[PDB]
């Protein structure tokens, strides 16, 4: 479907992957796939293209 | 987990600095600032006397 509709790229994340020991390190590798969306969405207005996100699992 | 680690870590000094005398070099191209304006501001005039 991302080629359906063109975003950007996918960047798929797998959850375990994304789990730190260390308290501030869990929350961050999560914010920084929406980073990339959020610079784009307040450059460009509304008609940007999609940023998507894809959780291998995140249960 | 149940874990809480907060850690510190510590510092490599860059290089460059054997003596703080190097800065020095700066009021070396200060003074070849200094030593520069006056060779033409009396060149140009001197051929205008």
């Amino acid at each position: 479907i991302g080629k359906m509709l063109n975003a950007r790229e996918p960047k798929v994340v797998n959850g375990p992957e994304i789990l730190n020991k260390y308290v501030g390190e869990s929350e961050a590798n999560i914010r920084k796939l929406f980073a990339d969306a959020e610079e784009e969405q307040r450059r460009l207005g509304a008609n940007s293209g999609l940023h998507i996100i894809i959780f291998d699992e995140i249960d | 987990m149940a874990e809480d680690a907060d850690m510190r870590n510590e510092l490599e000094e860059m290089q460059r600095r054997a003596d703080q005398l190097a800065d020095e070099s700066l009021e070396s191209t200060r003074r070849m600032l200094q030593l520069v304006e006056e060779s033409k501001d009396a060149g140009i005039r001197t051929l205008v006397m």
